């Protein structure tokens, strides 16, 4: 595993791992958060019929 | 929504 960063990375608001290679990713529109699709649980296919992505945290 | 796929390698 590579040391150090990106400084122009984004960071998944539940691992908080950088983005990789051939990776599914959604925003919240109310935090502006980016997430894994597999960390939300969300496949382009489902995400095709989400308007306005809320993440966990905002929806409470 | 506004989401995003990266490339690949
Ligand atoms: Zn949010
Ligand atoms: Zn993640």
């Amino acid at each position: 595993g590579p040391l150090g960063s990106d400084h122009g990375e984004t960071l998944c608001g539940a691992c908080g791992d950088s983005d990789g290679a051939d990776e599914f990713w959604i925003c919240c529109d109310l935090c502006e958060k980016w997430f894994h699709g597999k960390c939300v649980k969300i496949t382009p296919a489902r995400a095709e019929h989400i308007k306005q992505y809320k993440c966990p945290s905002c929806s409470n | 929504a506004r989401t995003k796929q990266t490339a690949r390698k």
